[PDB]
């Protein structure tokens, strides 16, 4: 029983009492990490649909830009007031779109100091392209790439740009990712 | 111990482009030895992070050519939009491209290729090229009149 997510059992035909049920989910006492769905984040319909368009175009129909040739919209910035549901929407895109999700960028990174973090970051975007259509989320893009008010910078802002300039490759070849930022 | 440069520098190929030297980008022989690359062999040339392009390895003069410099005939630089000073990434190829069965050949300005130039000279250029990917250009082509410059781009090639 140790470390099992839910109590497992071995099926053996004939000896088991199979029973039907109308229940759409498993026994609540299993305390399962239940999926997250658009039936929960509803209340932002039009932007949900626009998000679905922004997942259609780079995942399903990258080929349909090789014709018409023009550079595709392969960077998304989902901004809004704090607590409005941005992180929940990003989470529903992650679980209800069947792309491979490249790991969350986050405010945290090895050292949080220039030079050291520059390679540790590029690795996340190097992981992109190789996998079948993916989605790399860069949530809290104000904490990873701040404004550079007068001189506040490591190197991270220009490092993000220089890497995004290669992440934007696609739809001629390696059109297998889109980046979604979130911000307050 | 000789150190192989990570990135090579594109530069003109003083030799003409009309010859059999379309994809035979001369490479400094020291690099050819240091990378287990045989003469007259195919290898991948491309800008950092980009998908590779096919070139044929031919040995050049040690004294004239510095180590970094890689010389490309102006027909193949136009394949992958290789402008001068574009840093490259030499790697060893492993698959020989199969032969060709059909090629659709384009032009700069839509001039009737049948009416302006002979098929024989075009076939000569194409055969002497050897390996043809879609995207090069054959420039400074003398026409029947001898006073017209029409450049042979190649739109596509299909294998049946
Ligand atoms: N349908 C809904 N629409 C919006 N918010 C909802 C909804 N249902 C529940 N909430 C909750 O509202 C909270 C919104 O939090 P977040 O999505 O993290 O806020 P946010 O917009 O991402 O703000 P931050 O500052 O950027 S972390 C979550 O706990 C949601 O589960």
């Amino acid at each position: 029983n140790l470390f099992y997510l839910s109590p497992p059992f071995i099926f053996r035909k004939g000896s088991t009492h199979i029973t039907f049920s109308k229940e759409t989910q498993a026994n609540r006492k299993y305390n399962l990490p239940e999926p997250l769905s658009y039936a929960a984040v509803g209340g932002l319909d039009k932007e949900i649909e626009s998000l679905k368009s922004a997942i259609e175009i780079p995942l399903h129909q990258p080929t349909l830009f090789s014709s018409f040739g023009v550079s595709p919209p392969r960077g998304i910035l989902l901004h809004g007031p704090p607590g409005t549901g941005k992180t929940m929407l990003l989470r529903v895109v992650a679980n209800t779109s069947n792309a491979h999700v490249l790991t969350i960028n986050g405010p945290s990174i090895v050292s949080k100091y220039l030079g050291e973090t520059e390679a540790a970051l590029r690795d996340i975007f190097n992981e992109a392209r190789k996998y079948q259509p993916s989605i790399i989320f860069i949530d809290e893009i104000d904490s990873i790439a701040p404004n550079r008010a007068n001189d506040d910078s490591g190197e991270v802002e220009s490092r993000v740009v220089a890497t995004l300039l290669t992440l934007m490759d696609g739809m001629g070849a390696a059109g297998k990712v889109v980046v979604i930022a979130a911000t307050n | 111990k000789f150190k192989l440069p990570a990135e090579f520098i594109t530069r003109p190929h003083p030799s003409k482009d009309h010859g059999k030297e379309t994809c035979t980008a001369y490479i400094h022989p020291n690099v050819l030895s240091s990378l287990e690359i045989n003469p007259g062999s195919f290898c991948t040339v491309g800008k950092i992070g980009e998908n590779g392009i096919l070139v044929i390895a031919r040995a050049g003069d040690e004294e004239v050519h510095p180590v970094n410099v890689i010389t490309l005939s102006t027909t193949i630089r136009s394949v992958g939009n290789l402008i001068l000073g574009d840093r490259l990434e030499l790697k060893k190829a492993q698959v020989q491209p199969p032969y060709a069965t059909k090629v659709t050949v384009g032009s700069l300005q839509g001039y009737n290729i049948l009416e302006c130039m002979e098929e024989k000279v075009i076939q000569k250029l194409l055969d002497d090229s050897g390996v043809i990917m879609p995207g090069m250009i054959f420039q400074n082509l003398k026409t029947k009149a001898g006073d017209e410059s029409i450049d042979v781009v190649i739109t596509d090639a299909s294998d049946d």
